[PDB]
């Protein structure tokens, strides 16, 4: 999620 | 009774019949599985996809490439896409039909007769041959002399040839294709931040590389420029919406191929091998070779490719000698367009290998008739 | 005037000094401001769910209590190393350092990896090494003193994922633990009542078969509930990432896989060679189970069938009880080794000029 | 007052003093370095790894040839393996050691210049000499006559002699000694499956075609048995623990040697060499050639390469004359004990190259005393 | 990988 | 290829 995309 | 073929390079499957100047069926060579065991009654839920049916819906079902390198790892897998090919997209039966077939050069005789064998003893098929993928370029081209470099996403090879007649001590292939690209754009993705390590994920990846990937003949330039300026950053949006911005990574990805010691990698790079196998040939054919040298397959559409192989290729060999390159707009089907040439031809009927053949002498036959 | 160490960890942070073997403290990360260990109601934070950094602010007055009320320092110019995963994006290194230069000098701080840490505390120089955090893991292999850097391996399924399973899991039974709080009591009946299954069809018939494998555990409130499958099957969502949700191999064929990609040479002295780091490495069960993963995964890719030659495979994995600390203990020993010369650092000073472009000293 | 000899080929290197009759050092002649950046600090790490330390620990390091078919090409890797070799192989110093070298018949002139220019500058010796593999390999069976034939790892050659008198307009030299036989093998064992292509790679396959792989009579009578019948396949184990079959390519490699049409050149086998070479001498010495023919080198220990070198050259050559082809043991270290001899018998004394020659005349002196 | 030895 | 020419 705190990947700026996935995650 | 008009023949076809069947590049099933590791990228996609280009299938189409003969005397046809571009192919008809274009289709990923993946394999997808549910993820999950699903439950809905009625509507799909086959338990198998493959096709652009993968590509749709692929945010579920795990992606599995069943060739890699170019040598075959999951023949069910192969079969099945062999199976979808001839009874859903070009909608015939084989058994009226030959099938001219393509492989790479250096590869396992057993995974060559294994195909044989599959394509004799399960679709009937009357023939079966099997060929390069780098003479069919070149007949397509329309030449008849010259070096050919092939890079399809499983492999990366070339091979040069003088009035016809083959080099193989001078034949060279490396394993560096798309797929190691892609996974290297993924590491420096994670790098800049942005986390890729999904299937799905791989394709979209590999997506970005076809649409904005270039090469430049000063890569520490570039890298300065890029560290300095962002005149290079570009943007690029996802299904989900949310945008990114990528920057030095486009045209640092394919320095892999020029420089694979990023990777880990020990060979040199496409230049120096093919400046090799240049040198392992006769110095009359040399001069020839040298003035016309074709590039063939994915992993080249790259923009400014040309520029970069011929700095190196001339700073490699000496000025006097000229140099041209040969890279046309069709080449993502230039093996395709070989092919359909060469079953149209006349004479090489004869070099068809039949079906009694097969079954009085075995699959070792194919080690002889064919090259 | 020694150096000091600091392995920032997800939800740990442990400290001490140039040279201790075990560190002199260790307190969670949860969030005037209750940094530290007042946690024993305000706010909870838990700013490092993995190995990224979300609130940089509130990791500043971590730091800031962990120098002033655990640590009584606050020099300018004092070298302090760090720990990081291994491609953690250069952002979040950057604003540490940042952080770490301007609101107090340490002039020289040389951040690095766990992986290697944890090399150096086992006072080694070859071998593979799997470090199992909270929020992530990761896999770095190593021969003859030398680091590979291209076939390094990063896995975002540990701890907490176990744990929001394990909720889940009693949340199916019936139990729920929807409030913020609580979270800290199951990890620690996890860490507590948890162990990996060395044969999953035997547990799983065992606990479908016997009553036994089924405990009572009590709650900080009072009451009382009761634990099954839940305790052998959380090893298991680590060890299947597509339980979770995740779409990777898992750990055994991940680290398979992982040597099968170097050269042939150094794959036996990878297979002698296994070391591993983290509280999350503690499940019961875990090496062996491993070995026994790994022996099976080359039994099948490799000999197909072929149980003529198994024997000779020698496999060695390691464990030890200090696998808690393994990467202070390493970074103790590498600060005190470093402590002398101060050019493999980064200074304060030349930092102004291109102190960004510095770091990439260690990372080519 | 004693001597010194340093044999470099190709592939290997074998020094160490006179009088002896066996060598003290061999080593390969190959240069390991990191390719990896970026290492473990604290620990330390070299810039570069010579002799068997590279092939013990060679997976993190490239390896680099420095001598090509007979030839040199890398005068720093020739220069620190000349080092590592004089001073902890032996740990002797050579500047009261006169040494002697070694070089194929047929090689640069400058190359010959630059290697007695090295060996008298950055060493401080008091002489030196040179020579040719085939005078030693043949002092080593003590006999004066006939005919040698030598293969080392890159460069091979044959050369006659009669009662001490060589002849060289029938010196014959190709470049098939075991460099495209090993390149050749990787080639046949990538049609099998296995792949190898790295230097590391490379190495295995030199070790296992040492190992296994030998040459037979009959090729085609041999590939057909081969193909029909399973017992030939034999199993070899790598440094992980797998196993690996091979089975017609035992016979492909030194059928390469025989027939490099397979390799892409057109030059006839090492059989029809010889025989061509020995046309262009007299008739009385070809009769006392056809006697006395020895083979020597590491690539002469195929089992089975003297019956059908002998078996060619008979069918090739007139009847009534015997052919006894003569393959002695440890003769790959043939030329350390022509050399050793050479270096004892005190005569050859007087012919060795002193420093004041070279400080005088250059390093052109070679070729006149040579 | 898929070369039943090497890579 | 290291005679300065052919090879
Ligand atoms: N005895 C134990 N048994 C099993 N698991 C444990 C035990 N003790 C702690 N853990 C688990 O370990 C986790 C804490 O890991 P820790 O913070 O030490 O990793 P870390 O060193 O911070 O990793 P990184 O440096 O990558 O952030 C907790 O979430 C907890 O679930
Ligand atoms: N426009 C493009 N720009 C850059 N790369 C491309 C482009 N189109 C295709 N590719 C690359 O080429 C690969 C396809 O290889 P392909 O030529 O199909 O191999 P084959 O000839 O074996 O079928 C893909 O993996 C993709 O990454
Ligand atoms: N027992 C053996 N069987 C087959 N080949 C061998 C054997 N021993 C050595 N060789 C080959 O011989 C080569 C060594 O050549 P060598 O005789 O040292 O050349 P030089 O005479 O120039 O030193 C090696 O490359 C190796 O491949
Ligand atoms: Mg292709
Ligand atoms: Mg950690
Ligand atoms: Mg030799």
């Amino acid at each position: 999620p705190a990947w700026l995309a996935t995650c | 009774t008009t023949a076809l073929v069947c590049d099933n390079g590791s990228g996609l499957v280009k299938a189409g019949f003969a005397g046809d100047d571009a192919p008809r069926a274009v289709f990923p060579s993946i394999v997808g599985r549910p993820r999950h065991q699903g439950v809905m009654v009625g509507m799909g839920q086959k338990d198998s996809y493959v096709g652009d049916e993968a590509q749709s819906k692929r945010g579920i079902l795990t992606l599995k490439y069943p060739i890699e390198h170019g040598i075959i790892t999951n023949w069910d897998d192969m079969e099945k896409i062999w199976h979808h090919t001839f009874y859903n997209e070009l909608r015939v039966a084989p058994e009226e039909h030959p099938t001219l077939l393509t492989e790479a050069p250096l590869n396992p005789k057993a995974n060559r007769e294994k195909m044989t064998q599959i394509m004799f003893e399960t679709f009937n098929v009357p023939a079966m041959y099997v060929a390069i993928q780098a003479v069919l370029s070149l007949y397509a081209s329309g030449r008849t002399t010259g070096i050919v470099l092939d890079s399809g996403d499983g492999v990366t090879h070339n091979v040069p040839i003088y009035e016809g007649y083959a080099l193989p001590h001078a034949i060279m292939r490396l394993d560096l294709a798309g797929r190691d690209l892609t996974d290297y754009l993924m590491k420096i993705l994670t790098e800049r931040g942005y986390s890729f390590v999904t299937t799905a994920e791989r394709e979209i990846v590999r997506d970005i590389k076809e649409k904005l990937c270039y090469v430049a003949l000063d890569f520490e330039n570039e890298m300065a420029t890029a560290a300095s300026s962002s005149s290079l950053e570009k943007s690029y949006e996802l299904p989900d919406g949310q945008v990114i911005t990528i920057g030095n990574e486009r045209f640092r990805c394919p320095e892999t191929l020029f420089q694979p010691s990023f990777i880990g990698m020990e060979s040199a790079g496409i230049h120096e091998t093919t400046y090799n196998s240049i040198m392992k040939c006769d110095i009359d054919i040399r001069k020839d070779l040298y003035a016309n040298n074709v590039m063939s397959g994915g992993t080249t559409m790259y923009p400014g490719i040309a520029d970069r192989m011929q700095k190196e290729i001339t700073a490699l060999a000496p000025s006097t000698m000229k140099i041209k390159i040969i890279a046309p707009p069709e080449r993502k089907y230039s093996v395709w367009i070989g092919g359909s040439i060469l079953a149209s031809l006349s004479t090489f009927q004869q070099m068809w290998i039949t079906k009694q053949e097969y079954d009085e002498a075995g699959p070792s036959i194919v080690h002889r008739k064919c090259f | 005037s020694a150096p000091i160490v600091l392995d920032n960890g997800t939800g740990f942070v442990k400290v001490g000094y140039a040279k201790d073997n075990f560190p002199r403290f260790q307190f969670p990360s949860i969030v005037d401001v209750m940094v530290g260990d007042e946690a024993e109601l305000l706010q909870v934070k838990y700013p490092m769910e993995n190995g990224i950094i979300r609130d940089f602010e509130e990791m500043n007055q971590l730091w800031d209590y962990t120098f002033f009320e655990k640590l009584k320092i606050d020099p300018r110019g004092r070298k302090i190393l760090l720990t990081e995963p291994p491609m953690n994006p250069v952002a979040n290194r950057e604003k540490m350092c940042e952080t770490m230069f301007e609101r107090y000098g340490f002039g020289g701080v040389y951040v690095a990896i766990q992986a290697v840490l944890s090399l150096y505390a086992q006072g080694l120089s070859s071998g593979v090494v799997v470090d199992s955090g909270d929020g992530v893991t990761h896999i770095v292999p190593v021969y003859e003193s030398v680091v590979l850097n291209h076939l390094v391996g990063r896995l975002d399924v540990a701890g907490r994922d176990a744990t929001r399973y394990l909720i889940s899991l009693l949340l199916r039974k019936g139990y729920a633990f929807n409030r913020t709080a609580d979270f800290e009591t199951v990890r620690e009946m996890k860490e507590k009542l948890c162990y990996v299954s060395y044969d999953l069809e035997l547990d799983h018939k065992l606990s479908e078969e016997t009553t036994v494998l089924m405990r009572n555990y009590t709650l900080p409130d009072g009451r009382v509930i009761k634990v099954g499958s839940e305790r052998y099957e959380c090893p298991e969502c680590l060890f299947q990432p597509h339980l979770v949700g995740s779409e990777q191999p898992g750990l055994s064929e991940f680290i398979f896989d992982t040597i099968q990609a170097a050269d042939v040479d150094i794959r036996k002295y990878l297979y002698r060679a296994i070391v591993l780091s983290g509280g999350s490495s503690m499940y019961a069960g875990l090496p062996s189970r491993l070995e026994k993963e790994i022996k099976q995964l080359w039994f099948e890719r490799v000999l197909h069938g072929d149980p003529a030659r198994l024997p000779n495979f020698k496999v060695k994995i390691e464990d030890a009880p200090r696998r808690r600390h393994a990467v202070f203990i390493g970074g103790a020993v590498l600060a005190d080794i470093m402590a002398q010369n101060d050019h493999m650092w980064v200074s304060k000073a030349e930092w102004e000029e291109y102190g960004v472009r510095a770091l990439d000293k260690l990372g080519p």
